RNA sequence: CGCCGUUCCGAAGGGACGGGCGAUGGCCUCCGUUGCCCUCAGCCGAUCGAAAGGGAGUCGGGUUCAGAUCCCCGAAUCCG
RNA sequence: CCCGGUGAGGCGGGGGGGCGAGCCGGGCUCUCGCUUCUGGCGCCAAGCGCCCGGCCGGCCGGGCGCGACCCGCUCCGGGG
């Protein structure tokens, strides 16, 4: 029932033969300078030796912990501009006839709170740049005995406070209906960050060669171990 | 004629009623028809021998 | 999805047309090469008379910035005549002279009387 | 004293190469997949004289392995090549005059 | 009080932390052009004590001069 | 002040046959235009550089004090 | 940090397939990656599988996957 005129006309893509197919060349593209620069900065961080003070920021909350931490924090977001106008208007109505707990944003506000021991939990974004703004904070929070955690995204802390970005937030008080939720977080966070601090600050990062180099090293070793194995047979 | 004069000449004046006409001489078109056919035939022959030795292998 | 060329090229992006808040000029500039400006005066020399009588041609001194199209449109509108062709030379003193040949049904000697040339 | 002729040669000026009628730079093919793993075929179209050069140049045409194109290369003519000859380049070309091998 | 720690931190330019940051950043700065608009002050503490304020109308530029 | 440099450390194309979407028109029949999206694109060097190089196509007769392959009479031609 | 090449076009590792070897049909030392006769031609997919639409199982038109293996962190090389 098939039409006999139809037939296979396969292409032979060997060297010579037919022109090559338009296969994916994403790996061999000549990218703009700025793309090369930001990618090469990612390999340098892996390639070089990253001191523990900076490397600690690679250790971050697993997704399950961050989602719970961000769900609890979402109950304490600072009021927006639109709704702060409303509160003032109502205050006028209340006048014509207590401060709820709230998060604290910013490294300047949070640092002062941590020194005063007025913070119960400090959350630090893992990708602050320049890192100097926060590179000291983990060591400070441990000194004052404030539980702290490192979370993925200075922009996820941005969405909390209705701003593009935030370097760090802090719980100072919570409603009684939430004290249990904070208590569980603090206990889980503290064992990961404050208690391991002795090991966090002695743990360098990076210092990993590239896959081509590693494979070259392995293939050389795999020529000796096999040579060793056939030494006895 | 000069190259820009070719714009105002009909097509019959600028070519020949034959494949490649006006671009390749008849003598070399004869050689290409044979060369194309004869090399293509050689491919079939080698293909059968190559397939045969594969069968014999 | 995939790049089948090794070359990166700047992607094409939207380009909006200009929408000024105010016009940079309050009003458009007045046309300073109107019909009256183009035609200065007629030439009345001996060689000009010969053109009128023998070539059906009027001889005008025109603005040096005028072109043959504008001169033709000026001569027609000013004197309600028809033009066959306009020849122009720039004189050694810097003035532009127009040899305006009128249509065959227009008698240049008659038209010259209307213009007051003769 | 003044600047000697030898010094003046390095400034270009009247001491630059007479390249008005040179046919181009003579090079092998840019190395690509075909020459790294196999070979590629070309054809000697013409052997030409390059002004200012004793050696003749060969104009060898290849196919572009990725595009519908013909690539014209300007080789240094090996003695004995001829027009209409086939030359081959790559890791697996045969040992013949004019071929290009690692 | 964060601006105090950063000021003191940038006084330890031979520390391990600072050496890593200066080395990598000098490398990055060296891949760009000699005059380069910067998006924000690389040193928020130093910039502001020199008169900078984080408001519209203040811009930062990075310049590369041969030594 | 600027100099070097001319494809060399560059996200260097503002284009298009055709296809899909809308918005507008008119000899509102159906064709156009316009905006968006899909698709396709080496040229790879802005610009300048020759009244002797390259470069389509005008010739005959008459005519002035002085201009004519340019004006007039006639007969052609290229380009769009 | 420097050098060379390219329209930064198939690099590294593994998978999958082929000829040989040899231990008692399977594993492995270990190799290859389909072009060498001729001064031809060679792109803008055939084929197979899976879904979608339009008109009336038949006609007309789309999309996707394989064909064209997977994963990778420096384009590939040379220095350092
Ligand atoms: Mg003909
Ligand atoms: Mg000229």
């Amino acid at each position: 029932v098939v039409n006999p005129l139809f037939e296979k006309r396969p292409k032979n893509f060997g060297i010579g033969q037919d022109i090559q197919p338009k296969r994916d060349l994403t790996r061999f593209v000549k990218w703009p300078r700025y793309i090369r620069l930001q990618r090469q900065r990612a390999i340098l961080y892996k390639r070089l030796k990253v001191p523990p003070a900076i490397n600690q920021f690679t250790q971050v909350l697993d997704r399950q912990t961050a989602t719970q931490l961000l769900k609890l924090a979402h109950k304490y977001r600072p009021e927006t501009k639109q709704e702060k106008k409303q509160r003032l208007l109502a205050r006028a109505e209340k006048k014509a006839a207590k401060r709820p707990p709230v998060l604290r944003a910013g490294v300047n506000t949070v640092t002062t709170l941590v020194e005063n021991k007025k913070a119960q939990l400090v959350v630090i974004a893992h990708d602050v740049d320049p890192i100097e703004l926060v590179v000291f904070l983990p060591a400070l929070c441990r000194k004052m005995g404030v539980p702290y955690c490192i979370l993925k995204g200075k922009a996820r802390l941005g969405r909390l406070v209705h701003r593009k970005t935030c370097t760090t937030v802090a719980f100072t008080q919570v409603n009684s209906e939430d004290k249990g939720a904070l208590a569980k977080l603090v206990e889980a966070i503290r064992t990961n960050y404050n208690d391991r601090y002795d090991e966090i600050r002695r743990h360098w990062g990076g210092n990993v060669l590239g896959p081509k180099s590693v494979a070259r090293i392995a293939k050389l070793e795999k020529a000796k171990a096999k040579e060793l194995a056939t030494k006895l047979g | 004629v000069r190259p820009k004069v070719l714009m105002r000449l009909s097509k019959t004046k600028k070519h020949v009623s034959r494949a490649y006409g006006g671009s390749m001489c008849a003598k070399c078109v004869r050689d290409r028809i044979k060369r194309a056919f004869l090399i293509e035939e050689q491919k079939i022959v080698v293909k059968v021998l190559k397939a045969q030795a594969q069968s014999q292998k | 999805k995939i790049r089948t060329s090794p070359t990166f090229r700047r992607p094409k992006t939207l380009r909006l047309r200009r929408q000024p808040k105010y016009p940079r000029k309050s009003a458009p500039r007045r046309n300073k090469l109107d019909h009256y400006a183009i035609i200065k005066f007629p030439l009345t020399t001996e060689s000009a008379m010969k053109k009128i009588e023998d070539n059906n041609t009027l001889v005008f001194i025109v603005d040096v910035k005028a072109n043959k199209h504008q001169i033709k449109q000026a001569v027609k509108k000013l004197y309600d005549i028809d033009v066959a062709k306009v020849n122009t030379l720039i004189r050694p003193d810097g003035e532009k002279k127009a040899y305006v040949r009128l249509a065959p049904d227009y008698d240049a000697l008659d038209v010259a009387n209307k213009i007051g040339i003769i | 004293g003044r600047v000697i002729r030898g010094q003046r040669k390095g400034a270009g000026s009247v001491f630059r190469a007479h390249v008005k009628h040179r046919k181009g730079a003579a090079r092998l093919r840019a190395v690509d997949f075909a020459e790294r793993h196999g070979y590629i075929k070309g054809i000697v179209k013409d052997i030409i004289h390059d002004p200012g050069r004793g050696a003749p140049l060969a104009k060898v045409v290849f196919r572009d392995p990725y595009r519908f194109k013909k690539r014209t290369e300007l080789f240094i003519a090996a003695e004995g090549i001829h027009t209409g000859q086939f030359v081959y380049c790559g890791k697996k070309a045969q040992l013949n005059i004019g071929n290009v091998l690692p | 009080g964060a601006y105090k720690y950063i000021q003191e931190l940038w006084r330890k330019k031979q520390s391990d932390v600072m050496r890593f940051l200066l080395r990598v950043r000098c490398w990055q700065y060296r891949q760009l052009s000699a005059l380069h608009r910067a998006p924000r002050p690389t040193r928020p503490d130093k910039a502001r004590r020199l008169g900078y304020k984080a408001k519209q109308g203040y811009v930062i530029y990075r310049i590369r001069v041969r030594r």
